[PDB]
């Protein structure tokens, strides 16, 4: 039994959470899940960085910066992406996945710290090779 | 040298797609928990939320279910506020009454419990399409166009298109009304790739015998029953009497349309318990515009119903005389009633 | 003989579109309508158009069964 | 240099020159601009006032249009939201057009048939020249309506781009120029009121 | 005047709009509700603004050219 709001609006409720800390990160995952809560901002004139949670999104979005760079690196040197068709076992029926746990994220952060550094070098390598391939083949052009 | 960090790009490029969702996720959950308040005395985060009132029974399922799958014992962590907010507006829309709500809400999102504007405009606005689409092989291509897009479904939300297949695709069922409502209307007319169709007894009458390049004149044996007459397809004044014709239509479709949207502001002031608006907006501009304008539509279906030539009379003009009701107050040259 | 696909439907569509309205059309030639003949222009002899315009639904027949199955291959 | 001042002065001396000479003869009165004015056939003036009415106004519609039209889609590249707001600023210029549309409709209605007896009679003369200044009043007033509009919608435009609470104090002043065309549209409809049809 | 044919039209498909308000289905009740009832009415209006305007016609075709037969 559900309104149909159609020729009207839906009504609304104003829900207030009280989620303790040791399961919030865990159950903002079950909150999102289930697609039908718009949260508004209670931390209003708050500066962006004197906000609590900064340090999580700066690892974060450092991971997101080095996947970026990763993928402009394959534009280059034409290799196709996988695009993992099974976009179903986070969608669909069950509504419910277990999320990856904390020493999963800081194996995809130090991973692709590891990774970064690794592919600038490699990357280097093989460009002082090709300024010295160009000069090399114009010389032989003018002899 | 250019071939380990090839290999190396083989091995990233499989199994990357999948850490970047993991990442963005983790990512959105914590700009979720960024606008919540943080307790010190107890380790207890506050966050407010909108949803809608058939919810709150999934909330406390799923949630129960959280709560099963990890043991804790935590005190009731869901409670329903009273407030002065605005609440979102969120109208349901099942794949039919989609696109017309995607067509209404890029004017502007509408007010919490205002009456929706996309369930007239379901078949007001293909019927207004159709009036200006008036033909029926026209409107048979689109409906033709339109089941090539309708009878696969499946097949196509599954796929990548880009700005105009898009714009094709999410209005299908536009495309399907539009057509057959201009079957409708180009039947009315009498129009078929701009020919009449000869499908009844016409109730015009041409004389018994004229020499071959004679004006004459057809004699009036009767009325025709859906459509307008075939008699009038060649005829050197068929735009006389159809622009006429047309016109009066317009007029009467468009005041029909702007006097049946003005009671939707009766339907909504009744609704928010505003008594002063009634009072003061809906029953002034209804009588402005009801005595102005519908007393000439009025006045168009009377000079419809009338035989002039049989009771003698002068068939007066509309518009002239709408023009000295305001510009020369009395004075009558034709009188109609 | 590069692709031949993408051309292969906008003639089977046209000619299937052809073929009924040309044989529709002929039809209303043969039996004197008084729209299409019925003033002193365009045709006067009645069925002597009718002819062609049978002839050039014909001709978009065979050019239908033949892109039809140039189509089909694919 | 200067070719189209060159042009105007030789036109105002050749001007000069001929009515000084038909002075010169002792004819002055050859130069009859009344007479020119009776043995001109009116359905000439009556569709000059017609055709240069719908001229005008689709004219001054389309100047409106582009005016507020190039500012609008400069304006939404960083706000888009401006445009379906906006949209009404675009009304405002198309309506023009129709108020020149409901005027030929009106005058198309009196272009009936006189016979070659009593062709210059008051009535027919009145009416040309009833219709001809009729129509062009119109036309003008359209004309600088649709100018005048379109410049406050594109002003209009760039100010609620700037922020969203400023559209409602600048629509005022596109409700105080649009009601221009409308004076036009009532002093054309009532400077051929007593006007006849041609017989 | 046979504006009455109006009438009985009129008459006609307002009953049956009335017999749909209380038999339309419970799924997507005010979509079926609405979306029929709406267009039953415009359907008709411009049928019923078709037949009105040629019931008494003040002009007649001429067609010059017309071969007699």
């Amino acid at each position: 039994e559900k309104e149909e709001a159609i020729f009207r609006s839906a009504e609304m409720a104003l829900v207030q959470f009280y989620i303790p800390q040791e399961i919030s990160r865990d159950s903002a995952y079950t909150l999102g899940q289930l697609g039908l809560v718009q949260f508004r901002d209670l931390n209003s004139k708050v500066r962006a960085f004197q906000r609590t949670f900064v340090n999580e999104i700066r690892r974060l979005d450092n991971v997101e910066r080095q996947y970026r760079y990763f993928y402009s690196l394959l534009k280059k040197h034409d290799i196709k992406l996988y695009e993992g068709d099974t976009d179903k076992y986070l969608d669909g029926s069950g509504e419910l996945y277990v999320p990856p746990s904390g020493s999963v994220i800081d194996d995809y952060v130090r991973n692709a710290s590891y990774l970064e550094e690794r592919l600038i070098q490699m990357e280097d390598a093989t460009d002082q090779i090709e300024v010295q391939k160009n000069d090399l083949e114009q010389y032989r052009f003018i002899l | 040298t250019s071939t380990t960090l090839e290999s190396e790009l083989y091995a990233i490029a499989k199994e990357l797609d999948s850490w970047f969702q993991d990442v963005t996720r983790e990512k959105a959950i914590f700009e979720i928990l960024n606008k919540s308040n943080y307790d010190t005395n107890r380790k207890i985060l506050i966050a407010e939320g909108w949803i809608p009132r058939d919810e709150l029974a999934t909330l406390q399922a799923r949630l129960g279910e959280m709560i099963a799958r990890l043991g804790i014992d935590v005190p009731s962590i869901i409670q329903v506020l009273d407030t002065n907010h605005t609440p979102p507006t969120f109208h349901r829309t099942n794949k039919f009454t989609a696109g017309f709500q995607s067509i209404c809400d890029c004017y502007g999102i509408a007010q919490y419990r205002e009456i929706n504007a996309g369930l007239p405009t379901i078949v007001t606005f293909p019927f207004m399409f159709a009036i200006m689409f008036g033909d029926m092989g026209h409107g048979f291509l689109m409906t033709l166009a339109a089941l090539s897009l309708v009878l696969n479904e499946k097949k196509i939300n599954k796929m990548k298109r880009g700005e105009i297949f898009d714009m094709a695709f999410t209005g299908r069922y536009i495309i399907l009304l539009m057509g057959v409502f201009s079957m409708y209307t180009g039947f009315l007319y009498n129009d078929i790739f701009s020919k009449t169709m000869t499908i009844f007894k016409s109730g015009w009458k041409w004389p018994d015998h004229w020499k071959k390049g004679e004006s004459i004149t057809a004699t009036s044996v009767g009325t025709y029953p859906i459509g307008l007459d075939w008699a009038w397809h060649g005829t050197e004044n068929a735009l006389l009497f159809s622009n006429s014709y047309k016109m009066k239509l317009s007029i009467l479709m468009g005041f029909i349309h702007m006097t049946y949207s003005y009671f939707f502001s009766l339907a909504n002031h009744l609704y928010f318990n505003s008594m002063i608006d009634i009072i003061g907006n809906f029953i002034p501009g209804l009588l402005f515009m009801q005595g102005i304008f519908g007393y000439l539509s009025v006045c168009i279906v009377y000079k419809w119903a009338v035989d002039w030539v049989k009771d003698g009379k002068p068939a007066p003009g509309l518009l002239n005389m709408l023009i000295n009701m305001f510009l020369s107050p009395g004075t009558i040259d034709d009188e109609l009633y | 003989p590069v692709v031949s696909t993408g051309k292969a439907w906008c003639c089977t569509v046209l000619s299937a579109f052809g073929v009924v309205i040309l044989s529709v059309i002929a039809h209303l030639f043969n039996t004197n309508h008084e729209s299409f003949v019925g003033s002193i222009n365009d045709p006067e002899d009645g069925p002597a158009v009718a002819h062609t315009v049978y002839l050039a639904a014909l001709v978009y027949l065979v050019f239908f069964v033949f892109c039809g199955f140039q189509v089909y291959l694919a | 240099f200067s070719f189209s001042h060159f042009l105007y002065y030789l036109v105002l001396i050749v001007v000069i020159v001929y009515g000084l000479y038909k002075l010169f003869t002792g004819h002055g009165s050859d130069i009859n601009f009344g007479k020119f004015l009776l043995r001109t056939s009116p359905y000439m003036w009556a569709n000059l006032g017609i055709a240069l009415c719908v001229g005008l106004s689709v004219v001054g519609a389309a100047w409106g249009i582009f005016i507020t039209g190039s500012s609008m889609i400069g304006a939404g590249v960083r706000a888009p939201r401006i445009t379906t707001k906006n949209l009404i600023s675009i009304i405002f210029c198309e309506v023009v057009a129709i108020y020149g549309l409901i005027i030929a409709i009106v005058f198309s209605s009196k272009l009936t048939v006189a016979t070659a007896e009593n062709m210059y009679s008051k009535s027919n003369l009145y009416t040309g020249y009833s219709l001809f200044w009729a129509g062009i009043t119109v036309g003008a007033s359209n004309l600088i309506c649709g100018i005048a509009v379109g410049i406050t919608g594109a002003t209009a435009a760039i100010s609620d781009a700037a922020d969203s609470a400023l559209f409602v104090k600048i629509l005022v002043i596109e409700i105080f120029g649009s009601i221009l065309g409308l004076l036009g549209l009532i002093v054309g409809l009532l400077m051929a009121g007593k006007a006849s049809e041609f017989q | 005047s046979s504006f009455y044919t109006v009438v009985g039209v009129f008459i006609v498909v307002s009953a049956m709009s009335v017999l749909f308000w209380i038999m339309a289905p419970k799924n997507n009740q005010a979509v079926w509700r609405s979306t029929v009832i709406l267009t039953l009415a415009m359907m008709f209006l411009m049928w019923a603004i078709t037949f009105l305007c040629q019931l008494h016609p003040l002009v007649a075709p001429r067609r010059s050219d017309l071969r007699p037969e």
